[PDB]
């Protein structure tokens, strides 16, 4: 009677209690939007750039628009960022200046911000313990590593494509590779890739057309630029392609590229290790057996061998199963993977 | 209970902040109604040293520019530099924020909402047409069962196999059972006079896929411009075709809407469409023979009046070394002159009459 | 392929057990173009993993009961890069090369306790030239080797060689990544020292000593006992500055092990610091970074 009447009243009181996450989680979010309604109150301000200053408290400013003002100095800011050269900001009431504005190249932010999340696939590129050269063995990787640990800090995103030494019109690229490379020498920090070497990778054997003899020229400043007369002991630069047979055996000297990183699967850890960390959100049923997976599988592909095993799930979602066992696996990654071996000329 | 009674109040102040936010809430009916112009957005972060540094970059549509900070609401897929933005009259705010992709000659280059053949119009191609039917059902109703058992479909396909096979007409009968927007594409629509333009293409083929809703994006004739030339314009094509590949190797959350494609020869075989996102699926699809000619020439050919004396061993035996849209160009031959014979229902000799009538 | 070489070299293993020094003679041969064939990358490796296993092998047997030593250090002192000169497409293994380096250290580890003392000082006067040699390698063993060259010369009584370990030590610390290594084998710049007494050396090593090291990626557990060993001796050189920024840094080492032998070391040298501070700035908000402690009240010299 009596003690049946506090755990009632603890019920009572748990549903009173439960209901006020319902709006007091809401009402900031209401009450955020009037202070956005409040933020939105400073407006009315112009742009305007600075070349010659007279006065020390007033100088000239340059409207985008073409026509040439004068203006003041704020109370709040001081003379450090008022110094000509500074891009500024002005306010169509009184001139007066709130902030100056930081120039930056509408394709700088492009540059400088194209950025990936992710720290787990520095660790969840298996059992793997001037340059380094990515060929193209029966394994595949060569982006999820260069993108894990590019994903995991990087110091910067300085992609380089294969595809961005075209050069249209006349072929002058060394303006492109001196200027790269000159940001390159110029910021202390910087790793650069060169995925897909191979199409810009022409052996030059017969007599090349203008079109390979731009693509070799700029070879050649590679040459003069890696034992020309110019080191390059702090910047990295990560040769990936995809066949080990035309990769311009003069760019093969061991002086640019220190070790060669087979990328496949030979150890039974390594491939056991990427069949874990890929066989992850797969639900399966209790029978549980990787040996026959890993011992069958012999110089595969990374990525593929996921497709594979992916591929296996999606012949064991034809029959609607919501658990997957690993009798799909062995004959779906064999028979899939023979065909993985048909394809693979 | 003594202590919870206090609760009431502070139910009284929430429904009275239900009941006083209708005023300042209404307001944005009649402040945020419509921006009268369209002002470019260029984001560019800045730095104050709460006094936090956070700014943008403006552009109106009169080559007019002027200085405001990010301001504007709730803000998740806004920050990007587009056009299309909300403003009033002068003060220039930042108010509703919409994505412009306008150049309407590439946005709209094939506005088809769906098609009108279905998957139940060929006949023996089912033991390799079903993956691809799998791999485009699965993929749009079972995205549940993609958490739980950890699954991304891929998004390219290569169909790729002999011309004249009707892959276009399939991959579309295909997409008719998709039911999502579908989209064409041709090779040779990249080759453009101006420098520049395939990344304008590519760009917003993937501004109307990543923007817009799920869509499907066939492509075509895609080997006429994948040469693998070692100036030339088949390497402007590998700056656009291999932006592209950038575009589906480096960009992870390109989860969203897939792109097929389909190829006409595989002579040329660019070796870098290997990748789980890149053209994966190889299904080759060779030649049909009498017999599924015969088949899809039935399926296609069941609503003209048809004779039933069709043993099929006369067109089997015409019909060598044919493709399904050359049967099919038989088919509405004879639906063309079988009009003109008099007789309402289809003869038998229509089928080698129209056969070396076109060929 | 290494299936060709994986028969000699399992077969070599057991045909070669008493043979003299003669058939590894008749061995080079077989072996010279052995090394010169397989070009393959990732199969040649275990041909490269059982032949030097093999040679070096018939270099323990011949090494067992009876040893000259001298024909042996002809041998590879002689021939080192023979089966490199021919190759002109050099393969960039680095992969057992550090098998090589490190499993010639450790047969040199077994016969470098006390076997006999001639052929130790040629060979030793050997490698060290082979670590000016090589100009590529991870800077383990060839800091190994000198070092464990050094430690007899501590005994030795001949100090002259400071000018060598502590000379190729900048070599042997630039131009790699060592956390672990490096702090194990920085104590050589002020070991010696003692015996050498050069106040420039001291400017150029606790320079090149404190270059990039606060806290992190270095554990031993004694690092408290090194850090003591590290400033002193700037502090025997130097006058009274030296300390300044040295004991402003002890005030955790209480807090690693016991606070008990911490009265009479930390808290003794707690005052000398502050009191040795300059009159200028430092006086001024150093005083306040030991004020408040429980523990400075309890010295008598807090009156002081």
């Amino acid at each position: 009677d009596y003690r049946k009447k506090l755990l009632e009243h603890k019920e009572i009181d748990g549903r009173l209690k439960e209901l006020r996450e319902q709006l007091k989680e809401l009402t900031k979010q209401y009450e955020k939007s009037e202070n956005d309604l409040k933020a939105l109150q400073s407006v009315g301000q112009i742009v305007g750039e600075v070349l010659k200053q007279l006065t020390e408290e007033k100088f000239i400013v340059k409207a985008t628009n073409g026509p040439r003002y004068v203006v003041g100095c704020r109370r709040q800011l001081d003379k450090s960022k008022l110094k000509p050269g500074t891009r500024v900001a002005l306010d169509m009431t009184t001139l007066t200046i709130m902030r100056y504005l930081p120039r930056e190249v509408d394709p700088l932010v492009y540059n400088m911000s194209h950025e990936d999340p992710g720290n787990v696939s520095y660790s969840e590129i298996g059992g793997l313990s001037k340059g380094c050269l990515l060929y193209g063995p029966p394994g595949t990787g060569k982006t999820l590593l260069a993108r894990a640990v590019a994903s995991q800090l990087d110091c910067n995103f300085l992609k380089v494509v294969s595809s961005s030494i075209v050069d249209k019109y006349i072929g002058e690229s060394a303006r492109l590779i001196r200027e790269m490379f000159n940001y390159a020498r110029d910021h202390q920090p910087c790793i650069i890739f060169m995925d897909e070497i191979d199409a810009i990778g022409g052996r030059r054997f017969s007599e090349g057309t203008s079109a390979d003899r731009e693509i070799q020229r700029t070879l050649m400043e590679l040459l003069n630029q890696m034992d020309g007369f110019d080191t390059l002991h702090r910047v990295k630069m990560i040769m990936a392609t995809n066949r080990p047979d035309t990769l311009d055996p003069a760019l093969l000297r061991p002086g640019r590229l220190d070790r060669k990183i087979h990328i496949d699967l030979p150890n039974e850890q390594a491939r056991l290790d990427i069949l874990k960390i890929h066989a992850g959100p797969i639900t399966k049923h209790g029978e549980i057996d990787y040996e026959a997976i890993v011992k069958l599988s012999d110089g595969f592909n990374g990525a593929d061998l996921r497709n594979v095993c992916t591929e296996a799930g999606m012949f064991a979602i034809r029959a609607d199963h919501d658990f997957v066992v690993q009798e799909d696996f062995m004959k779906a990654v064999r028979k899939v993977a023979d065909s993985k071996k048909l394809e693979s000329k | 209970k003594i202590m919870k009674s206090e609760v009431l109040r502070v139910t009284h102040e929430l429904q009275a902040m239900k009941d006083k936010i209708k005023e300042n809430s209404e307001k944005i009916k009649v402040n945020k109604t419509l921006p009268y112009l369209v002002s470019n957005v260029i984001e560019l972060l800045d730095v104050d040293p709460q006094r936090k540094g956070k700014c943008a970059v403006i552009k109106t549509s009169t080559r007019q520019t002027y200085f405001l900070p990010v301001i504007g609401l709730v803000d998740a897929e806004k920050l990007k530099p587009g056009d299309l933005v909300g403003v009033n009259k002068d003060s220039y705010l930042i108010l509703e924020t919409l994505p412009t992709e306008y150049d309407s000659r590439v946005k709209a280059m094939e506005v088809d909402e769906r098609p009108t053949e279905q998957y139940s119009d060929i006949g023996g191609l089912d033991k390799q047409i079903q993956e691809l039917v799998e791999a485009i059902v699965l993929p749009m109703n079972h995205k549940e069962k993609f958490e739980n058992l950890g699954i991304q479909p891929p998004k390219g396909v290569l169909m790729y196999g002999p011309p004249g096979t009707g892959k276009t007409l399939l991959a579309r009968a295909c997409a008719a059972q998709t039911k999502a927007t579908f989209l064409k594409l041709a090779g040779p629509q990249l080759v453009q006079m101006f420098i520049g333009d395939g990344a304008k293409l590519v760009r917003d083929a993937f501004a109307l896929a990543k923007e817009k809703a799920p869509s499907i994006i066939f492509i075509d004739e895609l080997d006429a411009i994948g040469t693998k030339r070692f100036k030339a314009g088949d390497r402007e094509v590998q700056r656009t075709m291999l932006e592209l590949l950038n575009q589906l190797d480096g960009f992870q959350p390109n989860t969203q809407v897939k792109v097929i494609a389909a190829t006409n020869r595989v002579d040329i075989l660019d070796p870098a469409l290997l990748r789980s996102g890149r053209l994966d699926r190889k299904i080759e699809f060779p030649m049909p023979n009498e017999e599924a000619r015969a088949r899809i020439m039935q399926i296609h050919s069941r609503k003209m009046n048809v004779s039933p004396d069709v043993n099929y061993e006369e067109l089997a035996r015409c019909t060598d070394d044919f493709n399904g849209a050359q049967c099919k160009a038989v088919c509405v031959e004879a639906g063309m002159i079988a009009l003109r014979r008099g007789a309402t229902e289809l003869t038998h000799e229509d089928y080698m009459e129209g056969i070396l009538e076109v060929q | 392929m290494a299936d060709g070489g994986s028969e000699r070299a399992d077969g070599r293993i057991v045909k070669m057990e008493v043979d003299y020094s003669a058939t590894v003679d008749q061995r080079l041969p077989e072996c010279a173009k052995l090394a010169k064939e397989g070009r393959l990358q990732e199969v040649i490796e275990t041909l490269l993993s059982l032949e030097k296993q093999t040679r070096t092998a018939s270099d323990m047997v011949s090494t067992s009961r009876i040893l000259v030593a001298v024909v042996k250090m002809c041998y590879e002192a002689k021939e080192w890069d023979l089966l490199n000169e021919n190759i002109m497409l050099l393969s960039k293994r680095r992969s057992q090369l550090k098998q090589a380096v490190a499993k010639m250290v450790q047969q040199c580890c077994t016969y470098v306790e006390e076997i006999t003392d001639l052929p130790i000082k040629l060979r030793l006067i050997d490698t060290l030239r082979m670590v000016t040699e090589g100009k590529i390698y991870v800077e383990i063993e060839r800091a190994r080797l000198t070092k464990t060259l050094a430690t007899i010369k501590e005994q030795n009584g001949d100090v002259k060689e400071a000018a060598s370990i502590l000379q190729e030590l900048q070599v042997e610390t630039y131009g790699s990544m060592e956390k672990k290594e490096r702090v194990e084998f920085i104590l050589e710049q002020m070991r010696l020292c003692l015996a050498v007494k050069d106040y420039i050396r001291t400017q150029i090593i606790s320079k090149k000593i404190n270059t990039k090291f606060f806290q992190e990626e270095n554990t031993e557990k004694l690092k408290l006992k090194y850090y003591n060993l590290m400033i002193q001796l700037d502090q025997h050189e130097g006058s009274y500055l030296s300390i300044c920024k040295h004991y402003r840094a002890i005030y955790d080492t209480p807090c690693i092990q016991a606070e008990s032998e911490k009265w009479q070391q930390a808290l003794k040298s707690v005052v000398l610091y502050v009191i040795l501070a300059p009159f200028d700035n430092e006086q001024s908000d150093l005083v306040h970074r030991i004020s408040g402690d429980k523990k400075l009240e309890e010295i008598p010299k807090y009156k002081d």
